[PDB]
RNA sequence: GGGGACUCGUGAGAGACUGCCGGGGUCAACUCGGAGGAAGGUGGGGAUGACGUCAAGUCAUCAUGCCCCUUAUGUCCAGGGCUUCACACAUGCUACAAUGGCCGGUACAAAGGGCUGCGAUGCCGCGAGGUUAAGCGAAUCCUUAAAAGCCGGUCUCAGUUCGGAUCGGGGUCUGCAACUCGACCCCGUGAAGUCGGAGUCGCUAGUAAUCGCAGAUCAGCAACGCUGCGGUGAAUACGUUCC
């Protein structure tokens, strides 16, 4: 932190599905250290994702991720009495980790029974702009675009 | 169905339906549902009628089921009131028989805070 | 005299016996799909094969002792990654690019006392 | 005593004090600070005086104490309440 | 209290025990008696100074080596109190002691008798800077030593704020492990209570 | 063959094989032979001790206790050198099992 | 300790499940080792010293 | 039987030092990258706490100045209390479920203790255990069967097949003795709780999170505590404006 900038982690490639995106989401539902059982999920919620589109889970999930991904967030800082949040451009490698936890963090609070479709019906409906996931990639602009006024604070 | 006046509910298997029963837990039912053939897969709306005939004798001629199974604990609650032990001496006043911290906890025999 | 080498992952050490042949990893007698049932460790356990471009010859069996099913795993492939070195000693800089030579030094760091983990502290409670 | 092979102890120097009075139908006080005894149908007849740290609290063994302890009947606890 | 017993942090290292045996089923026993032979060796001899006292024991055959600055006030009149004393200690272990009494190269160089001489004069009320200040100086002239560290700590001079005050010639590493640090502690009797003594002698490094 | 089996307990490393390398090692010009040193693996006590006498539960101090059982010595029974061994002085340090 | 407590707790009670463990140097009734016959504090002074073998800090 | 090949045990040694190459830097310190390397700039943890502060803590480990009791403030006993509760705080543990509960399969540990003991194996008991007695001062033999995990079934979102508190009943073990006041087992019961207000805590990598195993005290235990060990194994670090 303070000193300089700490160093980053490789990542391995699933061996089902050749991408970087779906070791980093399987890595995400992960709770507990119990490592295969998020990835019984997140193949259970692929193989889900072809039984009702047809097309490749993959592709499938690079564009429910592109609209999840947001481009301009808000963060907040104090001047005086009054404190005010202050938009700024969001990096690329950060916006694919907010818009992965937007899928995950989203699918534990729906209302079918478990996990394995609760998944599913969250990259369906986000491969469409849909679901709630993709509600707050535009609440997350919106209220940083209700801002622009703040714009000269980038610390 | 009804067994012993008791009201088995429907959908469900009788593996856990004869729990209902005061008197039957897990283990109770697993030996009334061996003693009788009647498997631990059966749900209860397709229940044989003569079926519950047997389930209705094995535990009228071996077990203590409800109606004298509240007389028998309440009955043994009062023994001890009256003979003046101290843990008759424990029933009256709402406090742990069985020598629990009474200091920060025990709210179960107690009831929940109230702060004077 | 057939080629053995040795790995080492967290506790468990491994020791891989290098035979040519079809591929066939009989690993403690039983198949590799016997007692390694996760996909993701199959690939890290023939990882190194890949690079030395013989992913279908050298018929290997093992002895697999300590550890857990992923030390075990991350063992076995170590002891591959060294096993292609004594038997064609022209392909070294093809796997230590790979990362696959190194031993990765990582141990359980040692409970300490006070603390209730290696680095967990206690509640502060300032009053 | 709490295991049933060791059979129910009642201390000594109490039991030699109930069979001297049972034989000869004679049901005095008894005077005693075995608290750990247990109480056998044998002294059915007759009271005792059992200690709690004050003073030896009486106790008449009617017919259902039986099976319980001496001590259970001097609670050595006052506590009349905190109002 | 801050700083650790310095023949600890280097036991083994550079210092050696000053204890030989082996035992399994009567380690606790050994013990036992092994500080019951150490509560004879320290009232009753005082007057001699003992530096150290090393206990051994092979197969009930008990050694007992002490070292002092005065031997012959060990020995006695020509026999008559290194003998009174192991009449004394085999009535308590029950076996055959061999007392060798050995003797000190320079006590003038080592601690728990610079330690302890001034304590005695603490004891007579001579002024706690001139006893320290001996030391310090009758310590540096030896070839070996190379640094001094004595610390007094108590109701000096029959003070009623007790206070903590040390002297120091030379260099004493205390971190450093390739550096042999003797250390002796001793505790002056005093008509207002206690003085303790610490002093911390370096005589170079070991390999 | 060699029938006499003996055991080493010291408490130190270097004081248990010099020990016996020249010491519970000269059988061999003695009319008999040996495999050598066979080092087995160190005991290991630990305890854990407060280190203030009073009231500071988080400050501690650790001590170990190494066992240093190791060399197995196994030499041929010449009838003079059975009781020889006996003859032959080891120091406090070490303990030996003959039997 | 209390020295009536030190000499009682040595000799021959009644009831041998009776019988406890002190110290062997000082008399602590609590926090005394078996295989040392030694408390947790003078256990700590004689390991410096040297004056029980085996024993030395340690650090794994 | 046998083997010196591979591990592993443990003895002595080699190794990493900005030492070599290219930049920047007063021909300095040093710094940002590459080669070679199991490891790279302190390789990752432990030990080690300067002069001193806080009239910090202990006269209850012990030692001790002075004062104090000395037919009692000494000392030996048996019972009783340290465990009591109208309530407040604090550190934990189990939970409120489906990334789960209950059943049947089936794998991979480490570091440890054992002669006042450890109890294989066989027989009996639903179970704690009971009983016989093989082997072993132990790299032998016992403690040992690791739990999560993996493959199948089942419950289908309910105060429940979640939860296991309280209370009846019947037993086992250690011990002179388990009533105040022990742990474990079995049977019935089936409490409160549906992710917790203002506030606040811990963690930068084999780390948090979770999963068991063992030790020291110990006759047995309030062992969920403490000291240790491994199994599985994450997310993020823009930056120094704010606390
Ligand atoms: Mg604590
Ligand atoms: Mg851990
Ligand atoms: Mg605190
Ligand atoms: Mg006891
Ligand atoms: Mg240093
Ligand atoms: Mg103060
Ligand atoms: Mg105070
Ligand atoms: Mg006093
Ligand atoms: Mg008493
Ligand atoms: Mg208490
Ligand atoms: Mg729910
Ligand atoms: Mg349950
Ligand atoms: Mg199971
Ligand atoms: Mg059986
Ligand atoms: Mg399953
Ligand atoms: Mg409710
Ligand atoms: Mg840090
Ligand atoms: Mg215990
Ligand atoms: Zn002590």
């Amino acid at each position: 932190p303070r000193k300089g900038p700490a160093p980053k982690r490789p990542l391995v490639n699933d061996p089902v599905y050749g991408s970087q995106l779906v070791t980093q989401l399987v890595n995400k539902v992960l709770l507990k250290g119990k490592k295969s059982l998020a990835e019984r999920i997140v193949y259970g919620a692929l193989e889900q994702a072809r039984d009702k589109t047809g097309t490749d889970p993959v592709i499938t999930l690079k564009r429910a991720l592109d609209n999840v991904k947001p481009a301009l967030e808000v963060r907040s800082r104090r001047v005086g009495g009054a404190t005010y949040q202050v938009p700024v451009e969001v990096r690329p490698d950060r916006s694919t980790t907010l818009a992965l936890r937007w899928l995950v963090g989203y699918s534990r609070q729906r209302r079918e029974k478990t996990m394995i479709e609760r998944l599913a019906n969250e990259i369906l409906d986000a491969s469409n702009g849909l679901g709630a996931s993709v509600k707050r990639r535009e609440d997350t602009h919106k209220m940083a675009e209700a801002n622009r006024a703040f714009a000269h604070y980038r610390w | 169905a009804r067994l012993v006046g008791v009201d088995l509910p429907r959908d469900k298997r009788m593996e856990v339906a004869l729990t209902y029963i005061f008197g039957i837990g897990r283990t109770r039912s697993n030996e009334i549902l061996a003693a009788t053939g009647i498997d631990r897969d059966l749900r209860t709306r397709d229940l044989t009628e003569e079926q519950l005939i047997h389930l209705r004798d094995y535990i009228e001629a071996n077990l203590k089921v409800e109606g004298d199974l509240r007389r028998e604990v309440q009955a043994d609650i009062r023994r001890k009131i009256e003979i003046g032990c101290y843990q008759g001496l424990r029933h009256r006043r709402g406090m742990p028989v069985r020598g629990q911290r009474t200091k920060t906890n025990a709210r179960t025999r107690k009831g929940p805070k109230r702060t004077i | 005299r057939p080629i053995q080498t040795v790995g080492r992952r967290k506790e468990a050490v491994v020791r891989v016996r290098l035979v040519p042949g079809t591929g066939k990893f009989d690993l403690n007698g039983r198949s590799l799909e016997d007692y390694f049932p996760n996909k993701v460790h199959q690939q890290l356990i023939k990882a190194p094969l890949v690079t030395v471009d013989r992913v279908e010859s050298f018929d290997i069996f093992a002895h697999l002792g300590g550890g857990g099913p992923s030390g075990q795993a991350g063992a076995l492939r170590l002891g591959i990654a060294r096993a292609l070195i004594l038997v064609s000693p022209e392909d070294r800089p093809a796997l230590k690019k790979a990362g696959f030579l190194t031993r990765d030094p990582r141990a359980t760091e040692r409970k300490k006392y006070g603390l209730k983990k290696a680095r967990k502290a206690p509640q502060y409670s300032k009053r | 005593p709490r295991s049933l092979k060791k059979g129910p102890f009642v201390d000594e120097h109490l039991l030699k004090k109930v069979d001297v009075q049972n034989e000869k139908n004679t049901k005095q006080v008894i005077k005693t600070w075995s608290r750990r005894s247990t109480i056998i149908p044998d002294f059915i007849g007759h009271t005792f005086a059992v200690h709690d740290g004050r003073k030896h609290v009486p106790v008449f063994v009617t017919e259902s104490m039986v099976g319980h302890k001496l001590g259970e009947f001097a609670p050595t606890r006052t506590f009349k309440g905190h109002i | 209290g801050q700083k650790i017993n310095p023949h600890g942090f280097r036991l083994g290292i550079t210092t050696d025990w000053k204890s030989r045996w082996y035992a399994d089923k009567q380690y606790a026993e050994y013990v036992k008696e092994d500080v019951a032979i150490r509560r004879l060796l320290s009232s009753g001899l005082e007057r001699a100074g003992i530096a150290d006292v090393e206990i051994e024991r092979t197969r009930d055959r008990v050694r007992v080596d002490i070292h002092t600055a005065r031997p012959g006030i060990v020995i006695g009149r020509r026999g008559t109190e290194a003998d009174r004393i192991r009449a004394d200690l085999e009535k308590l272990t029950g076996k055959q002691v061999q007392l060798n009494i050995l003797e000190v190269k320079n006590p003038e160089s080592q601690a728990q008798l610079v330690a302890q001489g001034v304590a005695e004069q603490l004891s007579n009320r001579v002024a706690f800077r001139r006893a320290m200040r001996k030391a310090i100086q009758s310590a540096m002239r030896q070839p070996n030593v190379k640094g001094i560290r004595v610390q007094c700590s108590g109701r000096l001079g029959g003070a009623e704020m007790s206070r903590s005050e040390f002297y120091r010639e030379g260099r004493v590493p205390l971190h450093t492990l390739r550096a042999d640090i003797d250390y002796g502690l001793y505790e002056a009797k005093t008509t207002f209570g206690r003085i303790g003594v610490k002093v911390w002698i370096y005589k170079g490094d070991i390999v | 063959g060699q029938k006499i089996r003996i055991r080493l307990k010291a408490y130190d490393h270097e004081a248990i094989d010099a020990s016996a390398r020249k010491i519970v090692e000269t059988v061999v010009r003695t009319g008999a032979s040996v495999v050598g040193p066979v080092p087995l693996p160190t005991e290991k006590n630990v305890y854990c001790v407060i280190r203030s006498p009073h009231k500071y539960k988080d400050s501690r101090e650790h001590f170990e206790m190494r066992t240093h059982k190791r060399l197995i010595d196994i030499i041929d029974p010449t009838p003079k050198t059975v009781d020889a061994l006996m003859r032959i002085d080891l120091p406090a340090s070490v303990d030996v099992n003959i039997q | 300790a209390k020295k009536a407590l030190v000499n009682k707790a040595a000799g021959k009670p009644r009831f041998a499940v009776r019988a406890y463990t002190r110290c062997s140097k000082c008399g602590r009734p609590r926090a005394v080792y078996r295989k040392f016959g030694l408390c947790r504090i003078c256990l700590r002074e004689m390991a410096h010293a040297g004056e029980l073998p085996g024993v030395q800090k340690s650090s794994w």
